[PDB]
C-alpha cells in the first residue's frame, strides 16, 4: 500500500500516511410515514 | 484527507475525483511539510542541551 501511494518501489525508514479506512454499512433500512390513514374503499364496495 | 472533505462516502464522487489527481497530493505534501517544521520549530528552541 505504502508503495502504490509514493509510487515507487523502493521506500527508505520512516512513517508514512495513506488512504483513511472507513467502516462499510451491513445492509441497508427505508423508513416511511407510520401510516394510518386507509381511503375508505371497505364501505364504498360493500355500499347495498 | 481528500475524499473524506470533497467526496464524502460517494463512490461516483471519487469515480469523478480521481480526475483530477495529484491535486490533493500536493495539499497532503505541504501539510505534511508544515507538520514536520512545526515539530522542528520546538525541537531546535528547547533542546540546545
Ligand atoms: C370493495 C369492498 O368493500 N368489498 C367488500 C370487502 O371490503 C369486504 O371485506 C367483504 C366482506 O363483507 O365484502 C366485499
Amino acid at each position: 500500500e505504502t508503495k502504490c501511494t509514493l509510487k515507487s518501489f523502493t521506500v527508505e525508514k520512516g512513517i508514512y500516511q495513506t488512504s483513511n479506512f472507513r467502516v462499510q454499512p451491513t445492509e441497508s433500512i427505508v423508513r416511511f410515514p407510520n401510516i394510518t390513514n386507509l381511503c375508505p374503499f371497505d364501505e364504498v364496495f360493500n355500499a347495498t | 484527507d481528500c475524499t473524506m472533505y470533497i467526496c464524502g462516502d460517494s463512490t461516483e464522487c471519487s469515480n469523478l475525483l480521481l480526475q483530477y489527481g495529484s491535486f490533493c497530493t500536493q495539499l497532503k505534501r505541504a501539510l505534511t511539510g508544515i507538520a514536520v517544521e512545526q515539530d522542528k520549530n520546538t525541537q531546535e528552541v528547547f533542546a540546545q542541551v
